[PDB]
This record gives C-alpha cells, structure tokens and sequence, in this order.
RNA sequence: UGACUGCUCCCUAGCAUGCUACUACCG
RNA sequence: GCGGUAGUAGCAUGCUAGGGAGCAG
C-alpha cells in the first residue's frame, strides 16, 4: 500500500525488468534477471548462471518467452496516439487490424417474415448485430487504460474485509497439484506471442 | 430463465463464416436455439411465444426439405427416423424440469 | 483366425463325425460325434477367443508408440527453430554502446526501458494528425530523448511514400492520416 | 421496410469489403462509419440517404458490373 | 429380407419344424426339430441385425459425405452469392432515390466521390453522349439522387472547361464528351 | 489475428455393469 | 432333474476418450 504511494513520485522509465549480459557458450545475450515492481520493490532473482556451455529446453523456453531479447533488440517507438508509456518496436511497418460484418442469413429472413415477424410496430425487433471497425480500432481500445490511475486504498479496513472476505471463501479447498493431475478442455487454442509461430498448445504440452 | 426475443433472433439470422448460412449442413444449431428459446412459451405477451413456434416449423422444413433433397440425387434417403422427436415441444421440455 | 493349433483336432475330429454321418452306425457313434465335436469346439473355446485379443492389445499398443515417435520428433523441431530465432536476434544487439551503457552500472542491472530509449539505431514516431505533426518530428530533424534525429522517409496507412513537402494545412485532408515517421539516430 | 434497410445494408457493406475496400484507408472508414451509422438509426429515412451514400460507394467503381447484372 | 443364404436355411427350418408339428409325430422328431431350427434361427438373427445396422451406417456416412460436399462448393461461390442476393434486395426494396441513380449507373452517370448530404459540399458525375445529359442536364440544375444539384463547373476529357451554352445536340458533336459535370447540393 | 472458465445438446469409439437368449460342458 | 461355468448374439446403464455446435461473464 505505502509503496503504491510513494512509486509516484520516481520516474517511470525506471520501472520493469532489469538485465545483464550473461554469456552462454562464450556467446552474450542480455536476460531478466529480477522485477521492480511499483508495490513490491525491488526482487532479484535466486538461480542466475552466469555461464553456460549448453541449456536445455526449459531454458530456451523461458528466455524466448521473454521481453528482454526482443526489446533490446528492436527500434524506438515514439507513440503520439496515447498516453500509456509505449516501450519498442519490431516490425518496421506497423499493422492495423480492422473487423468485418456479419453475414446475412435470407431463407431465415424470409421465413422469418411469413410468419408475419418484423411488422413495424412489433415488440420483437432487430437490435443485435455484428458491428463492424475500421483501422485504428485495436490501439483506439487499448488506450482506455488511461482511466486506470495509481491508488492507495485504506488500511486499517482493508485489513478486516480482508478477514471477511476470506470467511466467505472457507468451506473449499486447495492445494498444489503435480503435473498428472490437471486436467486441459480444448487444446487447441493459442500460445501467445513467442510461440503462436509454431503451433497450439498442444505442441507445448506434448514436447 | 428467459432471454431477448430480440437476441435469439438475432443470432438466427446474422452468422459468421458462409457455412453457417446454409441451414441444411448445420441443423444442428437450431436445435440448441430453440433449447434456449423455450421458456417463451410460457409467456403471456404473444410473438413471444410465436418465436418458438417459428424455429420448431423451421427445424421441420429443414429437415423434411434435406431428406428428399438428399433423395433424389441418391435413390433412397432416410428410413429410420425419431428425428420427429426435435420438432415438438415435448422434447425441449424435459429441460426445465427437475429430473437428471 | 483360420490357421490355429487347435484347428487340426477340430477338423479330423468332425471330418470323422462326417464319416460317421456317411456310414450312419449306433447311438454311441451319437455319443462320439457329440462328446467329440462339443469338446473340439471347446477347444476355439480358447484359442481364437483369445488370440484375437491378443491382436486387438498388440496393434493397439503400436499405435500408440506410433504417435509417441510423431510427438518426440515434434519436439526437436520446435527446438531448432527456437534456437535459430535467438541465434539470429541476437546478432543485431548493437554491441557497442550497450557494452559502455552496461559496464558502467552499480552490477549490471540496468532497467530494460531505458537500453532502446539510449542505444536504439532507429526511432518510429507515429502521428495522428497534421497540428500534433508540427510540434515534434517538423522539418527534418527533430530532437527526443535528447539524441539528435533526422527525418529520413515517411509513410502513411496504405504503407506508400510522400515527400515532406506536402504535409501542409491545405494539403492535410488527404493523407491516408496515421502518418509514420521513420527517423535515424543522427550524432 | 426498416429492417429489411438494415440487412441489405449489413449485406451491402460485406459485398464492398470483397473488393478490397478496405484497401484505401479512410474509404474503409467512411463506409464503416456509414454501416453502423444505419443499423442504429431509429427513423427511417437517416436510414435512406445514408444507404444511397454508400451505395455511391459501389457504384463509383467497375467490378459491380451492373448492367448484365441488373438482368432482370 | 429374404436375400441372404441363411434365410434360406433358417425357411427351411421353420418350415419342416411346422410341417411336423401340424402332422404330428414323436418327441424324437421335434427335438430333432429344435435343434436343427434353433441354430438356424441363431445363424439367421444375428447377421440380420448385422446387416440392419451396416446399411444404416452406409446411409450416414454417405450424407456426411455430402455435407462437405456441399460446403466446400458454398465457401468458393460467394463472389456472386453476394452480389446477386444483394440486387434481389435492392428491386424488392425500391426507391427513386436508389432506382433513379441504379438506372442512371447503367448508363453513364456515376459518381466520382460520395454523393454527399450537406446543404453544401460537391459532387462529380461522369456523363457521357448528349441524351442521357440533356434527359438529366437542364440550364444550371442537375437532378440527381432525388436532389437538385445546381451546376458549378463543367468539363471534359483532357479537361479543357468549355462553358455550358455551347451544348446542344449538333454543336456538341464536338467536344470531347466525358464531362465531369460538378456542383453543389441544392 | 482466434484468451481463461463454466453449463448444455448431437454423432461416432472404447470399457464396465447389468439385462438378455441360444448353444455348450460338469455335478 | 437343478445348478455350474464357458463361448455367442441382443438391450440398458455408467465411464472414458476424440468430433461438431450453442449460450453466459
Ligand atoms: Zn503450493
């Protein structure tokens, strides 16, 4: 709560990762190696090799999964169409991405109207349809983020509706479970950045 | 629980990708709507109800216009049916009450 | 399923039972050919009862190692091309600057926001309308994070060229208008 | 009358977007601008100028090639 | 169905089965007749069942077959689909603002940017021989869309702006025709 | 370009259980 | 005689997995 306060006052291009050349195989990159978090302070990591001949797979897993190697490789980016501090940039022609109307369904429609449905008056009407957008929609949504300021909240109450709120969430139950033991519907969906080049997560979950 | 006569139709008739569109491949979408568009029946305002009415009556032509349909190009179609079972109401029915 | 141990017993058992039929003796011809035959059958009781699952758990079981030799090659795919990916991204670090920016620092530890905010070789600016374009990137050079940068090319949204000279007031109402500036770091 | 507006201009606007309309920038965002101005307007006639707008759109160009098409 | 070998075995079976029966005999003769029909009836009612569902599923399989068919034809037509669907639409929904530019569009007249609404901003046409333009073209009005547009200019090819009094129907033989005869709402 | 989570219908496959008859073989 | 158990079909229930689609936040 009190850092929340007190992380205004800094400068914000002071806050995210941090790095440092680690050299693998006799060869540098740069990796995350800890957090600065507006509340939590500082936290380094705890298992950084300085050296390595060979990683692994989970390695070069969580280094590709990372923003340090594709930002510190990448050019500036000045971005006057919001507020939210923008960071880098990877392409050299930047992408807009737009949303296409629905599709219209006629045999339904007409005997839709058979029945005598859509008489101007009615109380059934057409309200719900695919709405369609141009351009700069995707960047024009993202911005909306500017209603989201820093907030101290309370304390001496928060820590009492804390206890409340946790009475609620009594009856159940949790714990650790181990790698056998979850249970995935639908596995196919997407990976995310780094990996959406190669595959669905299924091919995540298998190798 | 009922919906928004305006939503149930609404998704009728406005679809993503040209395969929803055609009724025929997909009959299968119109049996989960009508699930969702029942408890209009019950309702007192009518063209309420007279949605339900019409995805039943449109369920049946689909299918009895795909059987022959499917008929002709072949020389034989559908034989084995209680298929009638999804156009009428006592089949939706069993799912608002309390049994399973 | 036609070629089992069992099937030589079965078959000189019944074509005997059939010899039997062909000279028609006593009741205890009966006795044999049907103390033999439920015997013999008794017989594929077994074999082609269990054999055939005994198939059904082999080629059941190939299958899978089948899909699990598929899986297992995925996996050196996927690593190569990750591999490559770093081993290419890399190469265009810009190992210069960086090695005075970090080598300076308390330990290494160096902000990740700031390492293209003062080691970048290019900026991209992008704008939005004509009154925000004069209040940066005007002219051809511009100044920001306080590096000295020099316009060099601009585009729009139909990703196409237009010269500096045309982005007026007048001349405004027709660029495609998310206009992308596309500068160099200039010393 | 009205919604049979609204869908032939949903069906309208799909058939454009075949045409890489969506290819010239501000063309796109005049036409969608016109698109969902139609399907919320209340009256209807906003929604008949507005059609016969984007209509223009369509007509401006030479793969809607209407004379044959118009067979009638 | 009677067209399978068993039912034959199984026909006569029931058949000498009822013969005997009816007749009348020992029990030897019917024990005898159980176990030759019985087995029969078993080596009958199973493969008739077997063959009940195999030809179901024949059927089935056949018209999912068409489904996807009939999908992979309907995913690679909609390049005309639409395109007819939506005049279909049009003619049923009618309207001289719409029926009058569409004629207009089959001749010559069409537009070069939005018709716009204001009480203010242009337009373009791109008229072509005199008649179509003298139906429409009258002194400095030009009646369009359902809306009087007033003349503002007028021109021609390789734009050489020739006035408008010059233009009848033998005078105008003469000028390079694809005017681009603008104005402003009225 | 296709996020996490929950409920529901429909069509195949497999296992179990029972239900099932006809054959068996033994007491 | 009655049961035994074993193979064969047939039906139901349930569980599994894979497939298609719909709704809610
Ligand atoms: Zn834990």
């Amino acid at each position: 709560n009190f850092n929340v306060l007190f992380s205004t006052v800094f400068p914000p291009t002071s806050f995210g990762p941090l790095v440092r050349k680690i050299f693998v195989d006799g060869v540098p990159f740069v990796v995350s190696t800890g957090y600065h978090f507006r509340e939590l302070g500082v936290v380094h990591n705890q298992d950084v090799n300085l050296h390595s001949s060979r990683l692994s797979f989970k390695e070069l897993l969580v280094y590709a999964a990372d923003p340090a190697m594709h930002a510190a490789s990448g050019n500036l980016l000045l971005d006057k169409r919001t507020t939210c501090f923008s960071v880098a940039a990877l392409t050299n022609n930047v992408a807009f991405q737009t949303v296409k109307p629905g599709n219209f369904n006629k045999d339904f429609y007409d005997f839709a109207v058979s029945k005598g449905f859509f008489k101007e008056g009615s109380s059934v009407e057409l309200k719900h349809f695919f709405f369609a957008q141009d351009g700069n929609a995707a960047i024009s949504d993202y911005d909306y983020y500017r209603y989201n300021l820093p907030t101290m909240c309370d304390i001496r109450q928060l820590l009492f509706v804390v206890e409340v709120v946790d009475k609620y969430f009594d009856c159940y139950d949790g714990g650790c479970i181990n790698a056998n033991q979850v249970i995935v519907n639908n596995l196919d969906k997407s990976a995310g950045f780094p990996f959406n080049k190669w595959g669905k997560a299924r091919l995540y979950y298998d190798s | 629980p009922y919906p928004d006569p305006s939503r149930i139709l609404g998704a009728g008739c406005f679809v993503d990708d040209i395969v929803k569109t055609d009724g025929t491949l997909m009959i299968e979408r119109f049996v989960s709507l009508a699930i969702d568009a029942y408890p209009l029946t019950k309702h007192p305002n009518q063209e309420y109800a007279d949605v339900f009415h019409l995805y039943l009556q449109y369920i049946r032509k689909l299918h009895d216009e795909l059987t022959g349909h499917m008929l002709d190009m072949y020389s034989v179609m559908l034989t084995n049916d209680n298929t009638s079972r999804y156009w009428e109401p006592e089949f939706y029915e069993a799912m608002y009450t309390p049994h399973t | 399923f036609s070629s089992l141990p069992s099937y030589a017993a079965f078959a000189t058992a019944q074509e005997a039972y059939e010899q039997a039929v062909a000279n028609g003796d006593s009741e205890v011809v009966l006795k044999k050919l049907k103390k033999s035959l439920n015997v013999a059958k008794s017989e594929f009781d077994r074999d082609a009862a269990m054999q055939r699952k005994l198939e059904k758990m082999a080629d059941q079981a190939m299958t899978q190692m089948y899909k699990q030799a598929r899986s297992e090659d995925k996996r050196a795919k996927v690593t190569s091309a990750m591999q490559t990916m770093l081993f290419t991204m890399l190469r265009k670090l810009d190992n210069d600057a960086l090695n005075n920016i970090i080598n300076n620092a308390r330990d290494g530890c160096v902000p990740l926001n700031i390492i293209p905010l003062t080691t970048a070789a290019k900026l991209m600016v992008v704008i939005p309308d004509y009154n925000t374009y004069k209040n940066t990137c005007d002219g051809t050079t511009f100044t920001y994070a306080s590096a000295l940068w020099e316009i060099q090319q601009v585009v729009d949204a139909d990703s196409k060229i237009v010269q500096l000279s045309e982005i007026s007031m007048d001349n405004s109402p027709n660029l495609a208008w998310p206009l992308i500036v596309t500068a160099l770091r200039a010393n | 009358k009205m919604s049979d507006v609204k869908c032939t201009s949903v069906v309208l606007l799909s058939v454009l977007q075949q045409l890489r309309v969506e290819s010239s920038s501000k063309l796109w965002a005049q036409c969608v601008q016109l698109h969902n101005d139609i399907l919320l307007a209340k009256d209807t006639t906003e929604a008949f100028e507005k059609m016969v707008s984007l209509l223009s759109v369509l007509l401006s160009m030479q793969g809607a090639v209407d004379i044959n098409k118009l067979c009638e």
